[PDB]
């Protein structure tokens, strides 16, 4: 009953290049791939559920808590009207699985469902814990490397069709005896940097293009902080891509990679790429810790030093964090160390190594 | 046939099954490269220098008119008399089939810069395949491109996600296609019946040779030979297959040139299970075996072994694993 395959529903109008049978569970996902000595050598194993099936049990797994909602925001519990669901995606790799070998996830997560009661939507659902492995459910297994594209996109392109079919639809499915009517929102949120630059067709995360949401270079980002926009978008890569195939301006691999903003290979999945409560505390950290290296050697004052001025400079203000700060320094970035270091006390603190009380005043403001 | 390892440098990883190699004026070029390009080698074409047993994959850089086209697995390539290279289909690094057709020439020589330049094609167009054949003939002082064969995914009506990777053979149909122009015409011949995969093509004048190969649909490596002879006239070109006994079966074999009408082909697979380890001579048609080389015993053991003509008469194969092994068979 809890597996993909047990409940019947159907797609009005039915999903373009999906097979409609309702009794479909765990298929190969390879999804027919050639496996002759002749062919591309397949060094993968990998099982999927069809897209939509999973979605549908999915629902039925939580049919207790949808009705329940309804209830609890003064609703028929028959009402049947247009529910939409806010469906996460992600997919990451899982890292060497060996036991003495990589794998992929890829998964989608329940967001929240809404319903159309007047020109209001009412939540009737929303996941609590949304980065939880709880509610992340599964939707393929490969044993590949998120690395190997050919493998990557041989595997996932089936997934993304069902997917794409499932924008152009409304499914009806039978929930507590009433026929209800639901349609899909995908969002792509769950991948990282280097899945997304992967899977957008940007280039490796070296690159001088270092926003996966903007044109801007890491030379741009740092002369300008503030003043940008998201501009990219599936789309505008697609076309970038196509552009940097056709080259149509006939213009030299240089001009041609500025013109296309690093956009040099085809994208193959949509994604809404973000950033983390992470890694805002991480760089902000990481500059404060640069900051007070140079607030101790007073380079607003000195402009010039060696190295070994520099690594001087660094263990004082280690040895000084550990005394009075009881923190450890780190050699390598970390997220609770940006946690415990962006306080106003450790700026007192180093405060106590710094002569020029002006520049008290710009850290305590800085902070 | 002397076997020789050979090691290779930092880059390794890009040599992928489906690889091509080109000759260039005694140089060898590399294409076909794993995964998209990345910054080190923009066009995904390199330089391929074997010097004293070692490999070494230096980027080549595209002319200014360039198309950048993405590397390709399995396309059909052949050589067109400046002198070139042709590429139709293959797959992409997305597991796409391209249909489209590129022009491989030497732009610049520096110390090579490249032109590729995409041919459109109108008309009967070949659906996108990978696998399939691709050579030149001529007839009457006139030159047309022959291409026959491959494998492509169901069609678009017919594709379900569930089998989506699904593939099959062509409609064994023969193209003749005009690459100044870039028109095509597609030929039904009854001689023809199968489709075929894999196979090797052998062309001399207005004649193409089709040995070997795998159709999918009955699982079997038929032991026949085709030979296809072409006529150019004012008006649309004739073609004529006639079936020829004694053919090889063999999918996946090498070719290679070691004099003037006269070629050696390398083995491929002759069985799901089974290897060819033997190696055969054609002259212009008599094919006859020869002596097999001294194979080691990890190429002996090798399930499966991958490879490409270099030019001068010297294959270079590789077998699975160190990443890959590579050898070089002259
Ligand atoms: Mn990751
Ligand atoms: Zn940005």
């Amino acid at each position: 009953v809890l597996l993909p395959g047990y409940h019947p529903f159907e797609w009005q109008p039915p999903l373009k290049n999906v097979s409609s049978r309702t009794d479909v569970g765990i298929i190969d996902g390879l999804s027919g791939l050639a496996s002759s000595v002749d062919e591309y050598p397949v060094d993968t194993i990998a099982k999927r559920f069809r897209y939509d099936s999973a979605l549908v049990s999915a629902l039925m797994d939580m049919e207790e808590d949808i009705l329940e909602g309804m209830r609890s925001q003064d609703l028929d519990d028959y009402l049947n009207g247009p529910f939409t669901v806010v469906v996460k995606e992600s997919c990451d790799g899982m890292g060497d699985v060996s036991e003495k070998e990589k794998a992929v996830r890829f998964s989608f997560t329940v967001m929240r469902i809404t319903i159309e009661h007047g020109s209001q939507n009412v939540k009737v659902f929303e996941e609590p814990k949304p980065n939880s492995e709880l509610c992340c459910k599964p939707l393929c297994l490969m044993l590949a490397d998120e690395s190997d594209h050919e493998t990557l996109t041989a595997i996932l392109s089936p997934l993304i069709a069902e997917r794409e079919a499932m924008k152009s639809s409304e499914l009806t499915l039978e929930m507590g005896g009433i026929p209800r009517t639901f349609k899909f929102i995908f969002r792509g949120t769950g991948y990282d940097e280097k899945l997304v630059r992967e899977v957008e067709g940007l280039e490796a995360s070296g690159s001088v293009y270092i926003c996966t949401l903007c044109d801007t270079t890491r030379l741009e980002a740092s002369q300008n902080l503030v003043f940008h926009s998201i501009t990219r978008s599936h789309a505008e890569n697609l076309q970038r891509y196509e552009v940097w195939r056709s080259n149509p301006y006939h213009e030299s691999v240089e001009e041609l990679r500025d013109r296309v903003k690093g956009v040099s290979a085809k994208p193959f999945i949509e994604t809404v790429p973000s950033i983390d409560a992470l890694h805002c505390d991480i760089g902000n950290a990481a500059e404060f810790y640069k900051i007070f290296q140079l607030e101790i050697g007073e380079v607003y004052k000195h402009p010039n030093a060696s190295k070994e001025e520099r690594k001087r400079w660094q263990a004082t203000l280690d040895k000084h964090l550990r005394k009075r700060m009881n923190l450890k320094p780190i050699m390598r970035m970390n997220g609770n160390f940006a946690r415990k270091l962006m306080t106003q006390e450790t700026v007192d603190a180093v405060c106590e190594l710094i002569p020029s009380e002006e520049r008290h005043e710009a850290l305590r403001e800085l902070m | 046939m002397s076997l020789q390892m050979v090691t290779v440098g930092h880059n390794i990883a890009l040599i992928q099954p489906g690889f091509s190699l080109m000759n260039f004026d005694g140089q060898v070029f590399f294409f076909g490269q794993k995964g998209w390009p990345k910054r080190s080698c923009p066009t995904g074409v390199f330089h391929f220098d074997i010097k004293q047993n070692h490999l070494k994959l230096k980027p080549a850089i595209f002319s200014k008119d360039s198309c950048y086209l993405p590397p390709l697995r399995y396309p059909a390539t052949c050589s067109y008399k400046k002198h070139q290279y042709i590429i139709h289909g293959g797959k992409t690094p997305n597991n796409e089939l391209s249909d489209k057709i590129y022009i491989m020439s030497v732009a610049c020589k520096n110390n090579v810069t490249f032109r590729c330049t995409e041919k459109d094609l109108v008309g009967d167009v070949p659906e996108p395949r990978y696998g399939h054949s691709i050579d030149v003939v001529y007839s009457r002082g006139k030159s047309m491109g022959v291409l026959f064969g491959g494998r492509s995914y169901m069609p678009s009506t017919q594709r379900t996600t569930e089998k989506w990777n699904s593939v099959a053979d062509c409609l064994p149909h023969v193209f003749l296609i005009d690459f100044e122009f870039g028109c095509a015409t597609s030929y039904i011949l009854p001689e023809l019946q199968d489709g075929l995969s894999f196979h090797v093509s052998i062309a001399r004048n207005d004649t193409v040779y089709i040995l070997g190969g795998h159709s999918l649909a009955s699982n079997i490596r038929p032991a026949n030979l085709y030979r296809i002879r072409v006529d150019l006239p004012l008006g649309t070109p004739a073609v004529n297959c006639t079936v020829l006994p004694g053919g090889i079966s063999v999918s996946s074999a090498i070719l290679t040139q070691t004099n003037n009408d006269e070629f050696v082909i390398v083995g491929g697979y002759q069985l799901e299970n089974q290897k060819r380890m033997v190696c055969s001579l054609v002259s212009l048609i008599e094919i006859s075996e020869m002596e097999t080389p001294d194979w080691t015993s990890d190429i002996k053991h090798s399930k499966i072994w991958f490879g490409s003509n270099m030019g001068n008469g010297t294959i270079f194969l590789g077998i699975p694993g160190e990443a890959f092994y590579f050898y070089t068979l002259r």
